[PDB]
RNA sequence: GCCGC
């Protein structure tokens, strides 16, 4: 290693018989229900406030409907005319804009605490955010005649409303754990592409269950031998290990063998790599291949992290033979994102151009394709 | 500070037979020094035990 | 000559008094010969990874015809340099290479070979390599590994102390320690019987070890006991005379010699009977046959006439056994002594406790009683007691452990065999044996002649051998089944267990721990520690009273003043500074011969035993010019003792007072009139100060000060010094002296010093040049000093100028009163850097990627930002601010019309991506200073690492073209003197390039060999020239091999200043510590009809019940110092002529009392008269060794040469009345310290933060934002008040009460203070833990 | 490992 990284901070409960115990942690939930206790609020108010803050989301938005928390109470005098006031005065907490209904409703309630003086407070506080926001969406050309104002003044009242915070509830959240991967089977490039396997510990499983239970047995200090007890439950377990490391080793090389394709040259070169394929190369079931391949990560210089990804079973009736369809996604993203300023990009025209390179392809399989991470670039 | 340091010994509870007379005002000796490390040392473990 | 060019500079003036028969060692030499003797190879297999080898190859597989052929090793070139490593992270090592043959033995041809293949080395490992300094970069750390101090394996004998069956009987057992395997114990029960204790298994009789050495009862009857011979012929049954056994006896009846009555019948027995009968010649005699009744019969005699006989041995005799033994013919009866007078009944009984009499039988016998499991086969035990103990393999005693073992039993050979033998064990046991008979002694188990060293190449061959063993193993399996084909590296070369158990040892091990760095004199004292515990040695509770104590052969070893205070005390120790450790590995110091009546100056270093066998005189004994004692009787040590002996009694002389003083301790002035116990506290302070802005020397020392400063290596010393060429604040260029070079290439010295760098504890280490320009340099000089160091000299404090005096109290305990000039002039003011990283990795959702564009963040948090995202160089950062900004990509696949309508308004990500930002930790102030970003190997350069890349380069090639230009300046010198040889130019010949086409040709023989060769040199240079700045580019730009996760890394480091404040902690280097309790402006300090002020109150109260007089006689020579530097200041003022300067600093220098310093200004330059003067313009820095050094006379009357008052006390005045202090308060200047103990590092508090998910109890400890610890004394205390409501409001809420915590936060908001307690969830957790096992517990109501 | 006992 040219340079390492420092270790990361951790920590273990010293001087705690139940060791490393643990640690509380705030989130947007408990920071709302804090605010909630040390606010005025009757027995009725403080219960109309615990339902609505169990529903708030991550992100603080309220997932469920303000009829449903109606609902939910199931208590007389409780209809949504007080619902909504103590929906309001929970929407103007210290992630303002928390716990609204919809996307309007976090601008309105934004743009309600300003200093009631902005130089275009009241030009975007409903005419733009509460009336037209499909316009302000698109370019809002013609949302200049709507409001009866000019495009210079419009081209600074949007200023503002992206000024307001898009979704509010959470900048309080934490993201300690940032799921990192260990990289299980590192992969490199060589003139055949070998495969590895790292992160084993099989050998340090077994001086360390060796240290432990064969020490014991060879302990003399019992009586007898304990031959039984520990000496085979070790071997049980150094045995399990070294099984799964070696089935997912071949497992893996199988696919690597399968997929060199994809990491030689470009990447979108996928085979539809079903299950029965490698299930025959291993000579082994496809369920138990499968649930082996399912969260298991190798480390690739320019491939993606996942052997999922690589079985796309999409024969799709290609031209010759069958093809892929996360290649045919690739090369329709990469067609798409490379296209006239008008970009026209039609499903039809699209599917035409895609069986012209020999992908015969139905029109509205390409549309499935785009709108899986995309949108039309003004197709319709 | 003023007069004899005195008799001292404690390797394993004896006296030494010649003591140490020079006070802290004069210098001590390699071997004086030496000789007082013992109680010294013995304090300072009875007090962490 | 008499001084060097560093040390011409400033003088110390010394006050020594006795002439230095040798000089002070480097001190970190143990480390640096620990380790060459590791790495090194050796022709023999003494020592290197030589010996290793050798011992565990050749290797075979069983019944294999296959051998591992061993030749040579050799160790590559690290990839890293020291810097390099410690900036990146990495371990600082070198790649182990390894040739080896693999040769195949003919199957058909019994003794032949078939093939051999000798294939090129193999790769295996990497060997952490240790820097000049002795230390160890591993993961970028320094890691220094300290020296063990153990048991040397042999045989010790004990006694127990005598008070384990409370009878008063002394139980005596010996000892067996190898270096390598099971133990072996031989102890006496009350009943006196002997007992083997195996591998600290159950006490088993010494009979059954004695017979599985095949040894027989009768022979064994014969060994342990003498016999004497009864003979019964004619019934006369005579008695065999052995007056020398007989001492103390009664005579049972009238006993005659040769019919003559010698000795009658009860007579007393006398040493004068027994010299009389041993003087007359008596053949054997008649006694009463009732006496042998108790005797023993030895031998087993064998009746003639049939096979029945009375073998029964360790067995008495009866009167009926007699006409048994006449009638079979036993003319001669053999029995043992019997005899207790001075021997004893052992044996024998051991014989009469366990009946088994067969090898056989005692072979079974152990392997039952070691291995109580199955039992065995004939051959389980037979080869059980092969691996117990002399086994090649299993079992083996060091070469230390074989000499001491022939030592303790009185053998000519040292060297022997690794494994002990029969006679070994049968000598072990005769003289446990005679130890209770009288004979002999118990040894001491805290002499240092019985405790050995280890050192760091002792402990790395070990853990080398064992990953050998570990691969040796795995390797013999495979060569059962590998084919010719098989290859070295194809045959398990197996370099993962030889190098995890390599890292294993170097980076998680007791020994091994980040070195301090605090100062360089505390690097210093953890490279030459001593450790009692570790693996091998003894846990600290095991420890005991008699362990941590001083022993009388410590004296030269170990200092007797610095070890640790609590828990370690006695534990740890440091070397003495000439001490040295033998090759067995014993401890050794160093001595002066003696020779009739004169000490001769040749050395010999004397161990424990050897210091112990002579009388040794002491270091501070008078002598004469002939080399004679001044007078007769001599202060000695003959026996760990001390007393009088004549001149010619002393057979050695300590060569130096400090020589029982630590190098630590040996800068303690006025050591001698500290008490030992605080001079420790003094030695242990010394080493927690940290240095300042700005070094300041000692104004009173020691003459110990350089050695620390230079051995440290941590100032720039001239390795070959010439002449300065080039000055700069981080670079020194010096060309090199033609008077010795290497030739071809020249040569010039480039140092690159080190400028503000991070320390292991966060302290700042820089140095700065002490060379100005064109300045003459010697061999060994100082070229840059590091932290805390002055002109080559150890400088970790600031001189103060100090009153001794109460002042309204607040100097009340130990609290100190600063003057607000010492603020203000930034003295203790200390830098202190910091480092953070951040990290980018790939995650599922996607790469982590680093940018200046930041979702729901203003430009005001990114204003200090780079277009990469990161903190400017130079920046100030405080609080929150964000260093590096990083984005992590969140998981989307359902695209809802609200996020397609977020998507629409906002940006395309539309702050889907988090934020995991590098921001400022909270209370950390700090000002951008080096970022470090490091890229992975095909990953886009960010757009500042390419910045870093050029600055790396531009330096590269700007201190590579320095000798390349010096080179073509001299081909082109030998260019222009060849053609003025012929057809000379001159100045047309100089003004053209190119030596005006190489000036033609000129003569053939210029041209044919003069230019052609000077063309060929150049082209030559220039392209070796061109290839290595082009390897060094090359180098500088490579992607970053990091680990498979990580996609980037980024390191930043911030440097803040620390103010000097109150509650910071400080002291002088007597024991004297405080914290500062008040800064007093200016105008309040007292201060001298001068109208000076002093810089700092110091209580007299501390003084006479600490026994500290140290600090009152360095307050007065600092005094006495000051002055001559304030009476040479204003000589300087003056612009006085140089002859009188000259005149005084002559007069000042030679003062004293026969003192050894001579120095004489007359072979002084005149210039250097000068820069001398103004070096010493603040004060003559004096110098007073440890033992031998300033007495009160000398002080004195250099304070009347600085016209001073004798008594070191003047008139003081109150800053704030001006009235005059009634009694002299003493003035003078001492060295104080600031230690590494901040009120800002120690200034906590919380009112609510995160509480432990189990017993829902707040965290602990700052840095955790936790809560203070009530324990039980604090729970008694509350109790014994009274009160409860306060015990309550603890216990309950404000801990573990989750809803009453809650409760009272709103209650306190509310203003209501009303508590409203519940129950605790310890209480539950317990309940609900007792209920997991068998037991039901519940609350009544 | 260190600090205050």
């Amino acid at each position: 290693t040219a340079g390492t990284p420092s270790g990361n901070g951790v920590d273990y409960q010293d001087d705690e018989l139940p060791v490393y115990q643990g640690e509380t942690t705030q989130s947007l939930q408990d920071y709302l229900m804090w605010q909630v206790e040390l606010t005025p609020f009757t027995d009725t108010d403080r219960a109309i406030a615990t339902s609505i803050v169990d529903a708030v989301d991550d992100t603080g938005y309220l997932t469920i409907q303000i009829e449903d928390i109606v609902d939910s109470i199931g208590d007389d005098e409780i209809g949504l005319e007080e619902v909504e006031a103590v929906l309001k005065r929970i929407q103007r907490f210290d992630p303002v804009g928390v716990a609204a209904k919809d996307l309007r409703d976090c601008l309105l309630i934004q743009l309600s605490q300003f200093a009631k003086e902005t130089p275009w407070l009241e030009e975007a506080r409903l005419i733009i955010s509460d009336h037209l926001d499909l316009l302000a969406n698109h370019d809002f050309r013609t949302l200049m005649r709507v409001t009866r104002l000019k495009e210079e003044v419009l081209k600074e009242a949007v200023n503002l409303i992206q000024s307001l915070d898009p979704r509010p509830g959470q900048s309080i959240q934490t993201g300690e754990p940032e799921y990192v991967i260990p990289d299980v089977l590192v992969r490199k490039v060589n003139d055949r592409w070998v495969v590895e396997l790292n992160s084993d510990s099989l050998p340090r499983l077994k001086i360390n269950q060796q240290y432990a239970a064969m020490g014991n047995s060879a302990r003399n200090d019992a009586d007898g031998q304990f031959i039984r007890s520990n000496l085979q439950e070790a071997r049980w377990l150094i045995k399990s290990l070294e099984s799964a490391n070696d089935t997912l080793l071949r497992v893996s090389r199988c696919i690597v063998e399968q997929q060199q394709a994809f990491f030689e040259q470009g990447e979108e070169y996928m085979k539809p790599m079903v299950l029965a394929d490698i299930a025959q190369a291993v000579e082994m079931h496809e369920s138990t291949i499968s649930r082996v391949t399912t969260q298991k990560y190798l480390h690739s210089p320019r491939g993606i992290f996942e052997l999922k990804y690589f079985f796309s079973s999409h024969v799709n009736t290609e031209g010759g033979g069958e093809a892929s369809s996360t290649a045919i996604r690739a090369l329709v993203k990469k067609l798409i994102a490379a296209e006239n300023p008008a970009k026209p990009l039609s499903d039809s025209k699209l599917t035409s151009m895609l069986s012209e390179q020999g992908i015969m392809v139905a029109r509205r399989t390409v549309a499935k394709y785009r709108e899986s991470l995309s949108i039309p670039p003004s197709n319709q | 500070l003023a007069g004899m340091r005195g008799l001292m010994a404690k390797p394993d509870g004896s006296i030494i037979e010649t003591p140490i007379t020079a006070n802290f005002r004069e210098g001590l000796n390699v071997l004086q020094y030496f000789i007082s490390t013992h109680g010294a040392r013995k304090g300072l473990a009875d007090t962490a035990l | 000559m008499v001084y060097s060019y560093t040390e011409k500079k400033r003088i110390r003036k010394d006050f020594g008094k006795r002439p230095q028969v040798l000089d002070v060692p480097y001190l970190l030499s143990i480390q640096l010969d620990s380790f060459q003797k590791f790495i090194e190879q050796d022709p023999e297999g003494q020592y290197g990874l030589e010996a290793a080898f050798r011992s565990v190859f050749p290797i075979q597989s069983y019944s294999g015809n296959s051998e591992l052929q061993y030749v040579s090793y050799r160790l590559g070139e690290p990839v890293f340099d020291v810097q390099e490593c410690q900036i990146r992270g990495v371990t600082y090592s070198a790649p182990l290479r390894v040739k080896l043959r693999l040769v195949i033995y003919e199957r058909e041809a019994p003794e032949g070979t078939v093939k051999d293949i000798k294939e090129q080395e193999v790769y295996m490992g990497e060997i952490p390599l240790m820097t000049d300094n002795g230390t160890f970069v591993i993961n970028g750390t320094e890691r220094v590994i300290v020296s063990q101090l153990h048991r040397s394996p042999g045989v010790f004998f004990d006694s127990d102390k005598g008070k384990t069956h409370s009878s008063g009987k002394v139980l005596y057992n010996a000892r067996i320690i190898p270096y390598r395997g099971s133990w072996l114990d031989f102890e006496f029960d009350p009943k006196d019987n002997l007992f083997v204790r195996i591998d600290r298994r159950r006490k088993l009789p010494a009979t059954i070890i004695l017979r599985a050495l095949n040894y027989t009862t009768e022979q064994i009857l014969d060994l342990f006991f003498e016999k004497v011979i009864f003979e019964i012929r004619d019934n006369k049954l005579q008695m065999e005379l052995v007056p020398e056994r007989l001492r103390g006896e009664t005579a049972s009846f009238d006993i005659e010699a040769n019919g003559k009555v010698y000795v009658e019948k009860g007579r007393r027995i006398t040493a004068r009977h027994i010299r009389q009968l041993e003087k007359d010649d008596v053949k054997l005699i008649e006694v009463p046959v009732e006496y042998i009744a108790g005797k023993v019969v030895a031998k087993d005699y064998i009746d003639e006439s049939t096979g029945e006989l009375i073998c029964a041995a360790n067995m008495e005799l009866s009167l009926d056994l007699l006409a048994k033994l006449s009638q079979s013919g036993h003319k001669r009866i053999e029995t043992l002594f019997t005899n207790d007078l001075d021997h004893g009944p052992y044996i024998s009984e051991t014989l009469r406790v366990d009946p088994t009499n067969d090898r056989l039988s005692a072979l079974v016998e152990i392997y039952r009683m070691m291995r109580p499991g199955e039992p065995p086969t004939r051959e389980a035990a037979e080869s059980l007691f092969e691996n117990l103990f002399f086994s090649e393999d299993r079992y083996d005693l060091s070469a230390v452990g074989r000499m001491k073992f022939n030592r303790s039993l009185l053998r000519e050979e040292i060297e022997g065999s690794g494994i002990l033998s029969k006679d070994d064990i049968i000598d072990v046991m005769k003289k446990l044996i005679d130890i209770r008979n009288g004979k002999g002694e118990v040894d001491d188990i805290d002499h240092l002649g019985n405790r050995r060293i280890r050192s760091v190449g002792e402990m790395a061959e070990n853990q080398f051998r064992v990953g050998l063993v570990r691969v040796e193993r795995a390797v013999k399996e495979r060569l059962s089944l590998g084919d010719l084909d098989t290859l070295m590296p194809q045959d398990m070369i197996n370099a993962k267990p030889i190098s995890a158990a390599v890292k294993e040892f170097f980076g998680s091990s007791q020994l091994s721990q980040f070195m301090d760095q605090n100062n360089p004199l505390s690097e210093i004292t953890h490279k030459r520690r001593i450790s009692a515990l570790g693996p091998g040695g003894l846990t600290r509770e095991r420890a005991g009273f008699e362990v941590r104590d001083v022993h009388p052969t410590h004296y030269g070893r170990v200092c007797p003043i610095e070890t640790p205070e609590g828990p370690n005390i006695g534990l740890i120790n440091s070397l003495s500074v000439y001490a040295q450790t033998n090759e067995y590995g014993f401890l050794e110091t160093p001595y002066r011969k003696v020779t009739d009546g004169v000490v001769t100056d040749e050395i010999h270093y004397l161990s424990a035993i050897e210091e112990g066998n002579y009388v040794i005189a002491q270091a501070n004994s008078n002598l004469d010019e002939e080399g004679h004692f001044v007078e007769d009787l001599v202060t000695c040590r003959s026996k760990g003792e001390s007393s009088l002996f004549s001149r010619d009694q002393v057979d050695y002389m300590d060569v130096s007072t400090q020589q029982v003083v630590s190098v630590g301790a040996s800068l303690i002035p006025f050591l001698e009139h500290d008490d030992a116990n605080r001079a420790l506290m003094g030695a242990n302070m010394q080493r927690q100060a940290v240095p300042t802005l700005r070094a300041d020397k000692p104004l009173v020392g020691t003459g110990m000060e350089r050695a620390v400063a230079v051995d440290s290596g941590v100032t720039a010393v001239a390795k070959r010094g010439g002449v300065v060429q080039y000055v700069d604040a981080s670079r020194i260029v010096i060309k090199v002296n033609e008077d010795e070079m290497y030739p071809g290439e020249a040569g010039i010295d480039i140092y690159n010093l080190t400028k503000y760098t991070r320390s292991n504890q966060n302290t700042c280490i820089n140095q700065m040049p002490c060379v100005s320009l064109g300045e003459p340099v010697e061999r060994g000089d100082v070229l840059a000093d590091g932290p805390s160091t002055d002109l080559g000299e150890l400088a970790l404090g600031q001189n103060m100028r100090v009153a001794f005096m109460p002042w309204n109290g607040y100097n009340f305990e130990d609290s100190i009163l600063v003057s607000e000039r010492v603020v203000q002039e930034d003295r203790f003011t200390t830098i202190h850097i910091q480092e953070l990283a951040c990290v980018s990795r790939d995650t599922k959702l996607g790469p982590e990627e680093i940018t200046a564009d930041i979702p729901n963040v203003g430009e005001a948090a990114l204003s200090k930002l780079d277009e990469s995202g990161i903190v400017y160089i130079g920046a100030e950062v405080t609080g929150g601010d964000i260093l590096v900004g990083k984005v992590t990509p969140k998981g989307e696949t359902q695209l809802t019309p609200e996020e397609k309508l977020l998507r629409a308004i906002f940006g395309e990500k539309a702050s889907d991506v988090k934020d995991s930002s590098l921001r400022v930790p909270n209370g950390v102030s700090g000002t951008v200073i080096d970022v470090q970003v490091f890229t992975r190997d095909g990953v886009e350069k960010d757009k500042r690492a390419l910045e870093i890349e050029e600055m790396q380069l531009k330096q590269a090639k700007k201190d590579l073209s320095e000798e390349l230009q010096i080179l073509e300046a001299g081909l082109f010198s030998r260019i222009r003197a060849v053609l003025v040889a012929g057809g000379v130019e001159a100045e047309k010949l100089d003004k053209l390039p190119r030596d005006r086409w190489l000036e033609l040709g000129l003569t053939d023989e210029e041209k044919q060999n003069q230019l052609e060769q000077l063309a060929e040199q150049y082209d030559e240079l220039k392209h070796e020239f061109e290839k290595k700045l082009e390897a060094k580019r090359r180098k500088i730009t490579q992607g970053d091999d990091l680990a498979p996760g990580v996609l980037k890394i980024v390191k930043v480091y911030l440097a803040v200043k620390r103010r000097i404040q109150p509650g910071d902690k400080m002291a002088g280097r007597h024991g004297n510590k405080g914290v500062i309790s008040k800064i007093n402006p200016i105008e309040d300090m007292p201060y001298d009809e001068n109208g000076t002020p002093v810089d700092i109150v110091l209580n007299p109260l501390g003084v006479p019940s600490r026994m500290n007089i140290g600090q009152i006689l360095e307050t007065h020579l600092g005094m006495a110092a000051k002055g001559i530097g304030d009476k040479i200041n204003a000589m300087l003022k003056q612009q006085q002529e140089v002859a009188k300067l000259r005149e005084f600093i002559q007069r000042a220098y030679d003062l004293g009392a026969d003192v050894r310093q001579k120095v004489d200004l007359s072979t002084f330059s005149d210039e250097e008269v000068m820069r001398l003067a103004e070096n010493l313009r603040k004060g003559m820095p004096i110098a007073t060794p440890v033992f031998d050094g300033a007495k009160e006379a000398e002080i004195k009357e250099l304070l009347k040469l600085g016209d001073l008052p004798t008594s070191g006390q003047i008139r003081l005045y109150d800053g704030r009345t001006g009235e005059q202090f009634e009694r002299p308060v003493t003035v003078g200047y001492m060295y104080m310290l600031k230690l590494n103990h901040l009120v800002d590092d120690k200034m906590h508090a919380r009112s609510t933060g995160s509480y432990s998910l189990v017993t829902q109890q707040p965290l602990g400890g700052k840095a955790q934002f936790g809560g203070q610890r009530f324990g039980e004394m604090e729970v008694w205390a509350l109790e014994a008040y009274g009160a409860a409501y306060t015990l309550q409001e603890m216990l309950t809420v404000k801990s573990d009460d989750v809803n009453g915590r809650t409760k009272m936060y709103k209650n306190i908001v509310d203003g209501n203070h009303q508590m409203e307690p519940g129950m605790p969830e310890s209480f539950n957790v317990l309940l609900k833990e007792i209920r997991s096992l068998g037991i039901n517990i519940e609350l009544e109501d």
